């Protein structure tokens, strides 16, 4: 297991994919044009995990970029490291969804899907040990949610033995203009619970809260968040871009993380917290690093884990520090809060350490938390949704595009059983 | 029929079929198969002067349907500030009950539209009005996860 093929679609999804490829193309040492300008070979032992090699010291990001809006691609060309993308891999539609799921799933996405499948095909025809597929998108809009879920379904029925990883973001009436979002959300969840393997959850509400209270940015722009997400992405991909025994490939990653097939919704978190282009003079230590990255003030989804219990956790520390200090603080948080861990799964928190730190930091810490508290995030949507589907607003959009209307209440019964599933494994003692 | 065209006229958002259809004697408040007036549909999907020229042509500023929703239910829920301000300017209802027990403040609160709560409360919203599940309007904010909605409900 080595090669990971990456894909970005939708406004939000393409944006965050760009931020990702920026920070990781710098950390791996690739210059903007596409030649290795690093220092340490630690950045090339597992470089093949995210780049194909065009002969001649050309590191081509094994990636694909899609949108139903013909514009979008412009924001790519202005991306400072955007020329490195392979020409064939640019597949951009020209209709546009306009915040409509069924337009992206049953209508126009149904037309561009087979155009993406062929570039994905010729991407897999040149991979030694193709791991799985790794996607970035958003749930409240039109293109990303729908066309994404359809793509995942077709890849799933053509590649059943390859890991299915998705980095999905959340709508909330704090950043979303329109309010057609509590529909596309529940649809996307309906497909994700049934077709994906791993799934990372990022709430726009959390990023707004962090940008306002911590970073003191009263007027949050739309890149202020992409910074915050790209950081977490480097943190959780460290286990796959650098060598190490823990979380080698994605299969191993899900193995120590997925207790039940459906429950696979994580709540990332990073410490410390910084704005853009602002380094840390008093860079953080260790007890504040782990004392922060397990508190809620640094989590990436609007979910207070102190209400729920952790099923599994995978902590990752980057930089140069003491190993004993790491494992000691880990177990200290564990046993001083053994009331927050399912005692019927033991050895549930796995922590690795990587040498190379992220950019702008000397010591960092990433968090990945499959908690039982994540149901609070799904009890919110099934509230914005049951309050809008009991009224049937905007249903002529979807239903008037080949969609069944009951494929909605299907998703309400599905998610409302999921909530009961996270509540199930919250009070089950080891009897 | 001449009420159908007005119903889908204020729903699709138009200036012409709300100017010279009520001119032919079209039912200004003609409903459909469950009870939506062209004011529910002009306030709902996001249209302005259709609710200013409709609410001055005889539109009931408190009309209901099969489950009990009013034009303020269907404007505080979606999130159109000016349509709730104008719908309240004519004397709408801020404490209307429907078959599931929800009030327009519960719906503007659930959908996280906060200035609609800022004006729905200042125009007399009842924080002690409960629903089919026994939760007040201040009982939506502490279960949501939104502090900015619980700050306006305790002020
Ligand atoms: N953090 C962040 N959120 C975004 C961005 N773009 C869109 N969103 C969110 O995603 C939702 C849908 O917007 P959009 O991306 O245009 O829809 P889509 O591309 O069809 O999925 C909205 O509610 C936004 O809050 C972005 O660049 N950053």
């Amino acid at each position: 297991m080595r090669e990971i093929v990456h894909i970005q679609a939708g406004q939000c999804g393409n944006q965050i994919g760009a931020k990702f490829w920026e920070v990781i193309s710098d950390e791996h040492g690739i210059d903007p044009t596409g030649s290795y300008h690093g220092d340490s070979d630690l950045q090339l032992e597992r470089i093949n995990v995210y780049y194909n090699e065009a002969t001649g010291n050309k590191y081509v990001p094994r990636a694909i970029l899609v949108d139903l809006e013909p514009g979008t691609m412009d924001s790519v060309r202005s991306g400072p490291f955007g020329q490195i993308f392979r020409p064939d891999n640019f597949v951009f539609g020209q209709s546009g969804a306009g915040n409509n799921w069924a337009k992206g799933h049953y209508t126009e996405g149904a037309e561009l899907v087979d155009s993406v499948l062929d570039v994905v095909r010729k991407e897999s025809e040149s991979c030694d040990c193709l791991q799985g597929f790794q996607l970035t998108h958003s749930l409240g809009g039109g293109t990303g949610s729908g066309m994404g879920t359809l793509l995942i379904s077709k890849i799933r029925e053509e590649y059943p033995d390859r890991i299915m990883n998705t980095f999905s973001v959340m709508p909330s009436p704090k950043v979303s203009d329109t309010v057609v979002e509590p529909y596309n959300a529940t649809l996307s969840v309906h497909q994700l619970v049934e077709n994906t393997d791993e799934t990372y959850c990022i709430d726009n509400e959390a990023l707004y809260d962090i940008c306002f209270r911590t970073l003191k940015l009263t007027t949050p722009t739309y890149g202020d968040l992409n910074h915050l997400v790209s950081a977490t992405m480097s943190g959780v991909t460290t286990c796959l871009r650098f060598p190490g025994q823990l979380n080698a490939d994605l299969r191993k990653l899900a193995v120590n993380m997925v207790p039940f097939p459906r429950l696979h919704f994580f709540m990332p978190g990073f410490a410390p917290l910084t704005s853009r282009g602002s380094q840390q003079y008093r860079a953080l230590t260790v007890p504040e690093l782990t004392q922060q990255m397990f508190d809620s003030k640094n989590m990436m989804a609007a979910c207070d884990p102190r209400h729920g219990r952790y099923l599994t956790v995978a902590a990752i520390f980057r930089g140069r520090m003491s190993m004993k200090e790491v494992d000691e603080q880990m177990l200290n948080v564990q046993n001083k809060n053994s009331s927050y861990f399912v005692e019927w799964i033991p050895n549930n928190v796995k922590t690795a350490v990587c040498d190379i730190p992220p950019r702008g930091l000397k010591m960092s810490a990433t968090f990945i938390g499959n908690s039982t508290a994540i149901q609070e995030l799904f009890k919110r949507i099934s509230e914005q949704f049951t309050a809008m589907f009991r009224r049937k607003a905007f249903l002529h959009w979807y239903t008037g595009e080949g969609m069944d209307e009951m494929e909605f209440t299907e998703a309400e019964s599905n998610m409302n059983d999921l909530v009961s599933e996270y509540q199930q494994y919250q009070d089950a003692t080891a009897d | 029929d001449l009420g159908k065209k007005l119903l889908e006229a204020a729903r699709a958002g138009q200036d012409d079929e709300v100017r010279i259809l009520m001119a032919n004697g079209a039912d200004v408040n003609a409903t459909d198969a469950s009870g939506l007036t062209p004011l529910h549909l002009a306030a709902t999907y996001g249209h302005l002067e259709i609710v200013e020229v409709l609410l001055k042509h005889g539109a009931d500023v408190n009309a209901i349907d099969i489950m009990g929703s009013t034009p303020l239910h269907l404007a505080a829920l979606i999130g159109h500030l000016e349509i709730v301000e104008v719908l309240l300017k004519h004397g709408a209802d801020v404490n209307a009950v429907d078959t599931w027990g929800d009030t327009p403040l519960h719906l503007a609160a659930i959908m996280g539209h906060l200035e609609i709560v800022e004006v729905l409360l200042k125009h007399g919203a009842d924080v002690n009005a409960q629903d089919k599940f026994g939760k007040t309007a201040f009982d939506i904010s502490i279960d949501n996860g939104n502090e900015d909605l619980a700050e306006i409900l305790q002020k």
